[PDB]
């Protein structure tokens, strides 16, 4: 849909433009998540090798919520910009046809008419 | 075959039997032409006899099925006085359910096709009437 | 890195004379004082006929005639 | 096979479908396809038996015959175009053969009939390239001509497909073959949501790769390419089973869970313009891949299975095998979806 | 009639292919697909490629079809067949009859029935072939496809050496 | 459009029946496939050759490079599956359904 | 909680719920349009670059 | 001792865990870095500070 | 792990280590042969590394603190209980056969290990070649079933097709009766239960069976009782042999490289001995099945992989 958007300037993760937004915060709880789901890995990596589950590799374990937390941002950084460019593109588009968009007259309940159905 | 189901749904409902019957028994043959197709495709047949038998069983039993499918639709809604309903299509399909089970030589079959069939048909009755669409050109 | 390139010419001189010949393909062309001359001849070859210039007015370094002073020349080809 | 001859032959199959995702020529699509067949053909000849043989042979025969009907569309686009841009096509017959030709090199029904026989032919790893990077380069081609392929057309080999993979993995008992039909149906699904939104058909790619990378892993690590032997692991390795249990609900699209993830969401893009039969009886037919999918957990995980006396010396003995990303695999093919908007990074 | 040899020359070859594509053995097939690359080399010499039509006998016919029917003679040493040839034969003959009745058939595309020369340029080349320029040109402009062209032609040696050892 | 292209295309779409309708050989199914490739070769030519296109005279040369590297594939194929059985008819290649 | 603290705290509920909503209908018009129309910035789907046309004289003038 | 055979991972791999915490300490220094420079341009592009 | 594709790029060949005296010697012959000296001889006059015949604890030995398990836990079988009741109700036989099978596996992948990673020769008793000679004599003896046999030629035929053979076999005849004599000199209560009959099914399985077939992939020395007691004729032969036969001429780094890589991998070794052929012999239904695993898992170095139980003393867990 949004392909000839990030045509221009191909292959771009984050282009210029992503840097107008605020960034996510280090407390997202989407980044939270993501690096339980590192701590997720690091348990089953344990586990399917016979280590000792909660202690062995704390290392390991460390690394994998670290790397999850790393990519995630990132991830979380183009989700963001995603969303942000789908919305600049939908209100400069009803921006500038305005005969596709009209403002409807909105009726209060004292015009508007409802058929009554009984409940009996 | 886009052409059989356009000249099939063109006429309306309880007008012309004769040709809804030859119009339905048209789209079951080629739709028994494909199965018999497929059929001698993937699996090969001890002999062209074998081979041509199977094609003109199936050929006759599918075009039957729209036969007596299009004859039981078009009656009922010319005895009932309802073109717009998808009853006729329900009493159709349940028709066509008895022909397969009598063209397989079974009860349960018959029983079968007649209520999934019979449903089946109502759906696309239903689905001529509201504008359902199956295929639906890309909008959004 | 002496004794094993005597000891492969007494073995295999076919495949010594292959690896020097190549060396010798590969290297001496950036060596050549005379690659410059391969690239002049083959932009001096004129298969496509030269389409002329509208004179705006103001181009003094193309000519009005061939046998004008300006232009490319080709007195380096004739002498070498 | 040399390691090295391995290596160069892996990077030049990565090669091919870098290629066709990179280029803007034909000709050099047609390459890619070329050269990543040409380079896959000794992955599936790797442990040299005639099952093996025979299937590099059936697969040489089909994506042979996928790329000379893909050369055909290309010549006829050139024809009534004078161009070679991977854009949209300009004739409905190249469009046609090119759909058909993608569809043989997808395996998509009714041009399914390669993928179990190919599929059980092989070894784990080689069916583990065959069901998730062979796929790339085909998507990445119906995602660039999209404004060409006939809506009737993809439509028809997605719900065929549908269909023909549910059935089809009922039947079997062995892994490869329960994995190729369950490929088949995932297939069906991608090119279902394309002509709607080619995000979605990403998404569903991705997950299934995932998903599917999970499950070859799983069965590389137990060394099980049979329902039977693959309901050893409980008496051998409890915490496989655990994981296979949850990577086959996943794969049945069982909300809370990441494969349920693509389906929704191609659910979610097809009622928006206006099919509403369609997605439903897509949906519905899925049921049969969790029915397999749920024969596969109940004789794995669920229950425990009568093992062998000698399974106690495997007992002593630890798994030396490099699992490599399988609890990343496995985290990430269970526990994604409530991070579904992160979907928005594939537009 | 004369004015018709690349047609001609193009019924020759789809006869070739309904002889070779009906199989009557392999070695009668690859006999078959020689007279055809021969025909339609002649096809391409006669729209004026010279290198690509020498290119279909020294590559297809000298080199390719040398190792089809060299691998046939070690490994090899009806009425379906000759059904089908004259089913494509009788086929091929009713488009020409039809699209020479006609001037125009229609089968799945549009096809003129008048001599393929009509379509021709009506100018000159220089000092130079064209066909010559553009295959020459593959050393300066097709860098990229010489690269994936030997790259492939090298990867081909190493897996026609993995699959035939059988170790 | 001209009229030798129906005849290039008639003889793809043959050669295409023939590699889509075996009768036992492998052998036969190989070079059905390679009349597919010779066909495509002609109509690239004549193409590229009628529309003067200079810079796609390199293409079939291309298009017959690596599908002669694809023939010498299958050949290495079928001598394999000719040194399992004694012939390389394709009746024998069915230990795949099960 | 108080009853004012949950009430004005629904308003805010449905203030955020309904201004979501109608972004989501002016984004399936908008979708609408731009893939009927092709004058948006989506569904862009791409020709070919003009920069790659060569505007030299040519060997023939008739060109 | 216990074990007849020394086990692979009887002893730790020093080179292994080393890289292990300085690879997820320069990620997290990094990642600090990254998101202190991308307030910093957020409040300067939108004039914040 | 320690060797891998990694290790065979960065230059670590076994055609480098091979020597002339790397040699795998598999010495046969029937129960009380007096083998099982000649073997160690063998291996201590050409400097190889003797391997004991591998029985029911050869699996206990190589992993853990080395010490025998306990038989519900390696073996769930007995050779006395064989010696006492051969013709069991419980299964028994097989259920030992397939087990000492298992061992022999796992016994052969160790002695091609240690040759392919430091070339040092290795004499072997009674490999898995020879092992079936048992199999057959208990079946000639009704000891065990036709579907056992048929279990045994699965497992083998899936097994014994990844490894290459031994160097040369060596076979000590000895007669039934020396057999029995030797038997009776023993002591051994059960083993003093040996039928002739058995002893003479093994007799002619090996000359009948294993010889014929192991003389063309491989070197057969055949000696008696009396030739075998002196070590130096036995290494003088062997040291004289012109090794011209079998698939180790034909070994190049590449399939020694495939080779060391199965059999450093154990389970990958043992992975076809629990194939999924329920045999009353050898099927372990579900409840005993977890209440046996469950029980091994709470023995000392058991419960994790080996660096990783603080009950017997590893350290840095936290670090691993
Ligand atoms: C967390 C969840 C993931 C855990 C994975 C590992 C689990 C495991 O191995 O546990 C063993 C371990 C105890 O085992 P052990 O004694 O050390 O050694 C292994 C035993 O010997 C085990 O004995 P055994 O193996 O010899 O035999 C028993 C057998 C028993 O098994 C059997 O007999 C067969 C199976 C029985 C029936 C099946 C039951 C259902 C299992 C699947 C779950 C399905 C529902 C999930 C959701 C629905 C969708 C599918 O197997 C096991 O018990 C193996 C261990 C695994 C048990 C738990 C499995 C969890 C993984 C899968 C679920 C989670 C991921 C997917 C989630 C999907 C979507 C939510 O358990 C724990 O330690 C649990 C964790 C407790 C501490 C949690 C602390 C949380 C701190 C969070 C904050 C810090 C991070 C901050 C991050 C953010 C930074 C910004
Ligand atoms: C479809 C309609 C049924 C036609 C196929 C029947 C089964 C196949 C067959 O003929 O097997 C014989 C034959 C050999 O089978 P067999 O040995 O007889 O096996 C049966 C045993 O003998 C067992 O003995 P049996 O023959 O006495 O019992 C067979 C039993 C007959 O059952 C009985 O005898 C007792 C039950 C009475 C009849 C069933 C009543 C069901 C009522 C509907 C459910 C309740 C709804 C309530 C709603 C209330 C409000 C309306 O029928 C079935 O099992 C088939 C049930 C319906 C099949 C389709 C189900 C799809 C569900 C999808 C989701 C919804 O099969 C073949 O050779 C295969 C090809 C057969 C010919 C082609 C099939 C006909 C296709 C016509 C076009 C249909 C288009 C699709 C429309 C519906 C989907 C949108
Ligand atoms: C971006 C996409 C990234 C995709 C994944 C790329 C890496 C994995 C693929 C290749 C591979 O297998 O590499 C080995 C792979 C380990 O895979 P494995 O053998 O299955 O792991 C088992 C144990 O970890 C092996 O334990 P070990 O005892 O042999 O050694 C401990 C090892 C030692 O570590 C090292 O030696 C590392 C230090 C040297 C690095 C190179 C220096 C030059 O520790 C670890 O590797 C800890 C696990 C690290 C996490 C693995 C997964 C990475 C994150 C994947 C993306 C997650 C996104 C979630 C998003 C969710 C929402 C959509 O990775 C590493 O060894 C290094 C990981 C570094 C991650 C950096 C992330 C940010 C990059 C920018
Ligand atoms: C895992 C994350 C690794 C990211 C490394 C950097 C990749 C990168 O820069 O990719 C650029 C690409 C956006 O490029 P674009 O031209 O818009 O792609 C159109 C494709 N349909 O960006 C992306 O495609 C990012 C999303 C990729 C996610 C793949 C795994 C989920
Ligand atoms: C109505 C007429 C249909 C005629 C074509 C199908 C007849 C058939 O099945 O013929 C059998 C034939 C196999 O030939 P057969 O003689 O059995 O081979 C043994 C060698 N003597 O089978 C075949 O050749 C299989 C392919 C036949 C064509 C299938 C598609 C057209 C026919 C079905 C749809 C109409
Ligand atoms: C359980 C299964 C439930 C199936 C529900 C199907 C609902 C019907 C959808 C198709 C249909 O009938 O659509 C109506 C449509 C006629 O309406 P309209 O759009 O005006 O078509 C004229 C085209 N210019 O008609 C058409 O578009 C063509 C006719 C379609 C008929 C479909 C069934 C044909 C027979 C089986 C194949
Ligand atoms: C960089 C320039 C371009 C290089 C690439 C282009 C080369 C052009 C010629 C084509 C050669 C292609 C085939 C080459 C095969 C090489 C491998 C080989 O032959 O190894 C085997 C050979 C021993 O022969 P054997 O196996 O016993 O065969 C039976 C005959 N005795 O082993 C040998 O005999 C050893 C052969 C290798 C050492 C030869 C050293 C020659 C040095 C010449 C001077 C330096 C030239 C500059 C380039 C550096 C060369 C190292
Ligand atoms: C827009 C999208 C663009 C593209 C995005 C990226 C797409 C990635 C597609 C992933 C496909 C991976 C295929 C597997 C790797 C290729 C080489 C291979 O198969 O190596 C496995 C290797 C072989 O071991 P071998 O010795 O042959 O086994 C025989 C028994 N000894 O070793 C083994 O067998 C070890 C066992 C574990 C192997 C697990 C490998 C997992 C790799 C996939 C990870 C998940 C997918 C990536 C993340 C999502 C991307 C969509
Ligand atoms: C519908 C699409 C095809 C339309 C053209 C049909 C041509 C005539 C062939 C009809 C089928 C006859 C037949 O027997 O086919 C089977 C045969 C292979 O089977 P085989 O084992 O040789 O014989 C035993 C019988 N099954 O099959 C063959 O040998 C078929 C070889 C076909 C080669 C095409 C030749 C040109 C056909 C006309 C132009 C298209
Ligand atoms: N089926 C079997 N019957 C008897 N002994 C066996 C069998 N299989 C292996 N053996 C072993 O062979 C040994 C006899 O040879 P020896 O080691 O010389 O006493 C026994 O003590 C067992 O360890």
């Amino acid at each position: 849909m949004m392909t000839g958007r990030q045509a221009r300037a191909p292959l771009q993760f984050l282009p210029d433009e992503a840097r107008s937004l605020p960034p996510p915060k280090l407390t997202d709880p989407r980044l939270a998540y993501i690096g339980f789901l590192g701590y997720c890995s690091g348990l089953i990596d344990n586990a399917i090798r016979r280590r000792p589950v909660l202690s062995a590799g704390l290392h390991r374990q460390f690394l994998y919520i670290t790397s999850f937390v790393f990519v995630g941002y990132y991830l979380l950084k183009r989700q963001d910009y995603m969303y942000a460019v789908r919305d600049h593109d939908m209100f400069s588009y009803i921006k500038s046809h305005p005969e596709d968009f009209p403002e409807k007259d909105k009726k209060t309940y004292r015009e508007v008419f409802e058929e009554f159905h009984p409940v009996r | 075959a886009k052409t059989l189901l356009h000249q099939y749904w063109d006429i309306p409902e309880g007008t012309e039997c004769h040709r809804k019957t030859y119009a339905a028994t048209s789209i079951g043959g080629a739709s028994g032409l494909v199965v018999s197709a497929y059929s001698v495709a993937l699996k090969t047949p001890t002999s062209f006899l074998e081979g041509v038998a199977r094609t003109g069983r199936y050929t006759f039993t599918a075009a039957a099925i729209g036969a007596i499918f299009g004859l039981t639709s078009c009656i009922s809604a010319q005895v009932r006085e309802k073109p717009d309903d998808p009853l006729n299509y329900l009493i159709g399909g349940c028709a066509g359910g008895l022909t397969l089970g009598a063209r397989t030589r079974s009860y349960g079959i018959g029983a079968a096709a007649c209520a999934y069939m019979g449903l089946t048909a109502a759906l696309v009755k239903m689905g001529q009437l509201e504008g359902w669409k199956v295929f639906a050109e890309p909008k959004v | 890195v002496a004794a094993f390139l005597k000891n492969v010419w007494a073995k295999e001189p076919v495949l010594v004379a292959s690896f020097a010949i190549a060396g010798l393909a590969v290297i001496l062309p950036t060596l050549s004082p005379y690659t410059k001359y391969s690239l002049m001849i083959n932009r001096a070859t004129p298969y496509n006929y030269p389409v002329p210039l509208r004179d705006d007015g103001n181009m003094p370094d193309v000519p009005s005639h061939p046998q004008d002073p300006q232009g490319p020349s080709l007195e380096w080809l004739k002498r070498l | 096979m040399n390691p090295i001859i391995l290596i160069i032959i892996l990077m030049t199959v990565m090669l091919g479908t870098i290629i066709v995702m990179i280029s803007t020529h034909w000709l050099l699509i047609w390459i890619g396809f070329e050269m990543n067949m040409l380079a896959i053909i000794p992955i599936m000849m790797k442990k040299h038996n005639p099952r093996a043989t025979e299937a590099s042979t059936k697969y040489f025969l089909t994506q042979s015959t996928a790329s000379m009907l893909l050369m055909m569309a290309i010549i006829i686009n050139l024809m009534f175009s004078g161009q070679w841009t991977v854009m949209k096509l300009f004739n409905p017959m190249a469009s046609m053969l090119m759909t058909m030709a993608l569809a043989m090199k997808l395996g998509m029904a009714p041009f399914h009939f390669w993928v179990p026989e190919v599929t059980q032919g092989i070894p784990l790893s080689s069916g583990l390239i065959l069901l998730t990077w062979q796929k790339l380069a085909p998507m990445s081609v119906l995602y660039q001509i999209l404004p060409s392929i006939n809506l009737d057309l993809i439509l028809t080999l997605s719900i065929l497909s549908i269909t023909i993979g549910g059935w089809g993995g009922l039947n079997q008992t062995q892994l490869r073959k329960i994995m190729a039909y369950s490929s088949i149906a995932h297939m069906g699904w991608m090119t279902a949501v394309l002509l709607y939104n080619p995000t979605m058909t990403l998404l569903n790619l991705i997950i299934y790769i995932i998903m599917t990378s999970t499950m070859f892993t799983l069965f590389m690590a137990n060394s099980t390419t049979t329902t039977l032997s693959l309901s050893h692991t409980w008496n051998k390795a409890p915490i496989m089973t655990i994981l296979v249990l949850i990577t086959l609900l996943s794969m049945g699209g069982l909300p809370p869970l990441s494969g349920f993830m693509p389906k929704w969401m191609i659910i979610q893009e097809m009622t928006k313009n206006d099919s509403i039969i369609l997605p439903t009886l897509m949906a519905i037919t899925a049921l049969l891949n969790l029915y397999f999918y749920m024969r596969l957990t109940y004789s794995t995980a669920l229950t425990m299975f009568p093992s062998t006396n000698n399974m106690k010396m495997k007992w002593q003995f630890p798994t030396t095998k490099r699992m490599t990303l399988l609890p990343t695999m496995t985290v990430l093919s269970t526990m994604l979806l409530p991070l579904t908007p992160i979907l928005s990074i594939l537009e | 009639m004369m004015t018709y040899i690349v047609f001609i020359l193009s019924i020759i070859f789809v006869m070739g292919f309904v002889g070779f594509s009906s199989k009557p053995s392999p070695i009668y097939g690859g006999l078959g697909l020689i007279v055809s690359g021969g025909v339609g080399c002649g096809i391409v010499l006669n729209f004026g490629g010279s290198f690509l039509g020498l290119m279909v006998f020294l590559i297809y016919l000298g080199g390719m079809m040398v190792v089809f029917g060299y691998t046939t003679a070690m490994a090899t040493e009806n009425k379906v067949v000759l059904g089908t040839f004259i089913t494509g034969l009788l086929m091929e003959f009713l488009m020409v009859y039809y699209v020479l009745k006609d001037k125009e058939v229609e089968i799945v595309f549009k096809f003129n029935g008048m001599g393929d020369w009509v379509i021709y340029d009506t100018g000159d080349s220089g000092f130079f072939s064209e066909e010559a320029m553009g295959i020459a040109a593959l050393y300066s402009y097709g860098t990229w496809l010489v690269i994936v062209t030997g790259w492939s032609l090298l990867i081909g040696v190493v897996v026609i050496m993995e699959i035939t050892r059988g170790n | 459009m001209s009229l030798v292209y129906m005849n290039i295309m008639m003889a793809f779409t043959v050669s295409l029946t023939g590699l889509l309708m075996y009768r036992s050989h492998l052998m036969s199914s190989l070079l059905c496939l390679e009349g597919m490739m010779l066909s495509l070769f002609i109509l690239a030519t004549l193409m590229i050759l009628n529309s003067h296109f200079t810079l796609a005279s390199m293409m079939p040369i291309i298009l017959l490079v690596f599908a002669a590297c694809e023939a010498a594939l299958g050949l290495s194929l079928l001598v394999m599956v000719s040194n399992t059985y004694g012939t390389d008819y394709v009746q024998n290649l069915n230990l795949l359904q099960c | 909680d108080a009853p004012e603290k949950n009430y004005e705290r629904t308003m805010a509920i449905l203030q955020i719920e309904s201004e979501k909503a109608e972004l989501r209908l002016k984004e399936l018009e908008v979708r609408r349009l731009m893939r009927a129309k092709g004058d948006g910035p989506w569904f862009q789907y791409p020709t070919i670059d003009k920069a790659l046309i060569d505007h030299s004289p040519k060997a023939t003038p008739d060109n | 001792k216990f074990y007849i055979q020394e086990p692979p991972h009887g002893s730790p791999n020093w080179l292994k865990v080393g890289l292990t915490l300085g690879t997820s300490a320069f990620l997290w220094i990094y990642l600090i870095k990254q998101h202190n420079e991308d307030v910093l341009e957020y409040k300067r592009r939108n004039g914040l500070e | 792990l320690q060797y891998g594709p990694l290790a065979y790029i960065l230059g670590e060949k076994t055609t480098k280590k091979m020597t002339e005296n790397s040699k795998l010697i598999t010495v046969d012959g029937n129960i009380c042969s007096g083998k099982s000296k000649l073997a160690k001889e063998v291996a201590e006059k050409l400097g190889l590394k003797h391997f004991p015949e591998a029985g029911i604890h050869y699996a206990d030995s190589t992993t853990g603190d080395g010490k025998p398990l306990p038989v519900r836990f390696s073996g769930n079988c007995s050779l006395e209980k064989f010696y006492d009741d051969p013709k069991s109700n419980d299964g028994n036989s097989y259920r030992l056969q397939a087990w000492l099978y298992a061992s022999r596996l796992l016994q052969y992948a160790d002695a091609l290990e240690h040759l392919l990673s430091t070339g040092q020769g290795v004499v072997l008793e009674r490999s898995i070649y020879s092992d079936f000679v048992f199999l057959e004599a208990m079946y000639r003896q009704g000891f065990i079933r036709k579907q056992c046999v048929d279990h045994y030629n699965q497992v083998k035929k899936v097994t014994v097709c990844e490894y290459l053979p031994p160097h040369v076999v060596i076979y000590v005849d000895v007669p039934v009766s020396e057999v029995q004599s030797r038997i009776q000199k023993k002591g051994n209560p059960h083993e003093m239960k040996i039928t002739s009959a058995y002893l003479q099914d093994i007799e002619n399985v090996y000359k009948g069976t294993f010889l014929p077939e192991m003389s063309e992939k491989c070197e057969v020395l055949q000696y008696s009782a009396w030739e075998a007691e002196d070590a130096e004729k036995v290494v003088e032969d062997i040291q004289y042999l012109k090794y011209d036969k079998g698939p180790w001429l034909d070994q190049d780094d590449r399939k020694l490289h495939n080779l060391r890589m199965l059999v450093q991998d154990k389970l990958e070794v043992l992975n076809y001995t629990s194939i999924p052929v329920f045999l009353p012999e050898v099927t372990i239904g579900a409840h005993q099945s977890d209440r046996v695993f469950q029980e091994f898992t709470e023995l000392p170095g058991r419960k994790y992989r080996a660096g990783y139980n603080e009950d017997v003393g590893d350290k840095w867990i936290w670090l691993k």
